[PDB]
């Protein structure tokens, strides 16, 4: 059966405060692993039809040595998105996150999101992760990851 | 058999994998352990039987961490909290160093990844601030200012000089 | 094998600030799907014995155009409950959530909860979701949902 | 197939404000169950090779009758750790949590964490849970738990 | 067959399990229901057919809960919020009792797990505080102080005594 | 074969499904594509081969969203932030419109789902407030008040009239 557990590529995490689609994950390193699925720049492609369980864990962190978080409005979010190489538009499968106040006097701020779902996937369909504040992403392999594993067949 | 560098499996005595290599496939009845070298950014520090190598920890600057040494394929990467911060095992983060109250000074030399040690100000020295870096500074010598020592100083305040 | 992925029925979300058991979900629409299980007014009924994995994702949101959140005490919670058509009393399987301060000056507040567990279920037993503040529920199909899928047999 | 769902041993929750590895769970009581896996003082030992799905739900709570939370710096965390009876050092598989401000005037504060992942486990390897503030742990069986179930074989 | 203490399965009529016991294995064509007693800290309160017993709820002191009775193998454990707090079904927690404003007093006797009931102060009584416990206290008798009643009191304030 | 309205599968050339219909079952060796219409509240806007139809987005009033058009079975529902708010792609929410500082006015006409554009006040006009709606208002004509223009106004303040 096919599966995937992709941890964040710590050396290729985008910068800025705008929402982006993450385009770099590990696939064969540490806890990162992939089988009978293909990965191309943050797009985990399904090679075999079936019902998969999709999950994602996203950790945001900020230390005071990096400066200060501006605008005061802070909404740390994660969207698990299903794209396709036949239809241009993409669609959210799962959504998670929280508005936060990180304007305190503490030296470190941390927050993690977790999402999980049972979805019907066809070959050719692709799963991708997009986050709100990539500059706040935790590069740790136990912190920021997303994955999938087949449970049943479609028939 | 031998406890070090060897392990028993399926009756026979097989040899473990040297640091820098992982156990790709364990011993068969017709061959010994097959050991392949650790991949990029991976490592193993002991004589093991692991299926795969461990991935080096990320010295995240966003956690105020910095690498002392990057480590090899046989060595763990070692991180430390940057200047002014010490590692805290409970939160696994770089906590702000403890400030030393007036009357106390930060002991020198300041340690790399450790919290500030506060020592009371000795005779002839004072501290008038809260600081995790500043140590006990000596009283001002009134002669250098072309003045005289009016009132003697304490551990929390400097002496006062008068142009009398 | 039996499964279910139920998204919130956006047109039938209860009002008020009291904890209620959600009694309306989608079962065949968008990502919503059900197989070899029955759904009757928010009660996902098990038709086949086995060990299932239960999960729920609940999103709470509030915009300033809706007014203001009173009482100041705000505890956004989710309880995954196992009822039964043989015993009147119901019991919590999983619990999640957080106390929140949404009295800020920001125009939008958001928070998501996620729970997951491996449980032994018998035919006739029913799973239901109850939330603390239904008037704050996110109607999106990627936001508010709960599901189940069989992993192993009981034997 | 092997599995485990361990709820917190409510009568043996450690005290203090230091991070500890939880060493007492229920294994055959209420929703707590275990099969073809062994449990020894908070270390869920794997007896059979395979790809497992690991999950943990941790709830933190505080009422005002217990006093007040000191230091003001509060980071509620959970680490799912893989140890081994052949190598002394342990390694984090999953990490979750959030920094919190519980210095308000409310009588009750609550927060839950959830983590989930698909991992490759060998016989002999052990899974354990460690939390930051054990004195804030929710003793409820639906609140604080961790588990595992085999999905596929390694081959 | 009989609705109470009995259940139908595979055509035949089987007997249910008494409170304190769970249905280990249901009726076979050659035997009746096998019922085993509930384990430690477990319970079943009705005539059931459950695979396993329910676990007693935890009266967490950390939630300001206390046990009225621990319950048996046939009985649910019953909890209550400690002094000054009442159980709230919406949050499933022990919420702080409602304070009674000046002019109002907390009705006695105070209930165990219920919220404070506020009653207006009657004639000759007053309340000058916000309290969920304090009831309407009687006006001070000026004679006891060896004084005289200058101005009469209200429901929010006491009378004033003068040494005239 | 043909790139539009057609797709190749199992060698043969099959026809796609028209907008408003989904691909129930793909082409068999003995039949073409079977296309069923989209269910309630569902839609498909292109010539597709999808297993099921897409569900229309929810124009949540709780997110300050309102529907411009509900959309058909061949059309996506389109939402917009209500008055005073603009859609932000980063947070996927209706953010508060930017206020124009004194000396600047909100350009009109105000857009439906877009943020306020701030334009400096021209000669003879002023703005003395922070507002995302209020534009530059003209100076008061002192003649209308039966008075005279004492001091000329600016871009941040009005003129002052005296009854001299
Ligand atoms: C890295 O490898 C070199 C090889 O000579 C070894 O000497 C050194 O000790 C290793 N580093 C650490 C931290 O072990
Ligand atoms: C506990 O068991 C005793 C046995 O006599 C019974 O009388 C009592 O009612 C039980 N407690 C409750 C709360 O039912
Ligand atoms: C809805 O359907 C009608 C059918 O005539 C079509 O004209 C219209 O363009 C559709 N709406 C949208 C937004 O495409
Ligand atoms: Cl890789
Ligand atoms: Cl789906
Ligand atoms: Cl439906
Ligand atoms: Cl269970
Ligand atoms: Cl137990
Ligand atoms: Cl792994
Ligand atoms: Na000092
Ligand atoms: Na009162
Ligand atoms: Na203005």
């Amino acid at each position: 059966q096919p599966f995937a557990h992709l941890t964040i590529n710590a050396a290729s995490i985008p910068s800025g405060s705008h929402k982006v689609t993450l385009s770099s994950w590990y696939h064969d390193r540490g806890w990162a692993k992939i089988s009978n699925m293909t990965l191309s720049n943050g797009k985990l492609r399904v090679n075999q039809d079936g019902f998969y369980y999709l999950y994602a864990n996203i950790c945001f962190r900020h230390h005071e040595t990096s400066g200060s978080v501006p605008t005061d409005y802070l909404q740390l979010m994660v969207y698990v998105v299903k794209t396709s190489i036949k239809i241009p538009s993409s669609h959210n499968l799962m959504k998670g996150g929280s508005t936060k106040n990180w304007s305190g006097n503490s030296e470190f701020h941390f927050y993690s999101i977790n999402v999980g779902g049972f979805f019907k996937l066809r070959a050719g369909e692709e799963i991708s992760i997009q986050v709100s504040n990539p500059s706040l992403l935790d590069p740790d392999q136990d912190a920021t990851y997303f994955g999938a594993f087949k449970v049943q067949d479609i028939d | 058999c031998t406890q070090e560098r060897h392990y028993e499996h399926l009756g026979r005595c097989c040899s473990r994998c040297e640091p820098g290599k992982y156990l790709s496939s364990k011993c068969t009845p017709t061959s010994d352990s097959v050991c392949l070298p650790c991949g990029p950014d991976e490592y193993l520090d002991t004589w093991n039987e692991e299926d795969k190598c461990l991935l080096h920890k990320v010295c995240d600057a966003g956690k105020a961490l910095v690498a002392v040494d990057p480590g090899n394929h046989t060595a763990p990467r070692r991180c430390a909290c940057t200047a002014g911060y010490h590692w805290n095992s409970d939160c696994e983060c770089c906590r702000r160093n403890t400030e030393c109250a007036p009357g106390f000074g930060a002991q020198h030399p300041l340690q790399l990844n450790k919290d500030t040690v506060c020592t009371p100000c000795l005779l002839g020295f004072f501290s008038d601030v809260f600081s995790s870096t500043d140590k006990c500074k000596p009283w001002t010598n009134c002669t250098l200012l072309g003045k005289l020592e009016a009132h003697q100083g304490t551990t929390e305040s400097d002496v006062v000089c008068s142009s009398s």
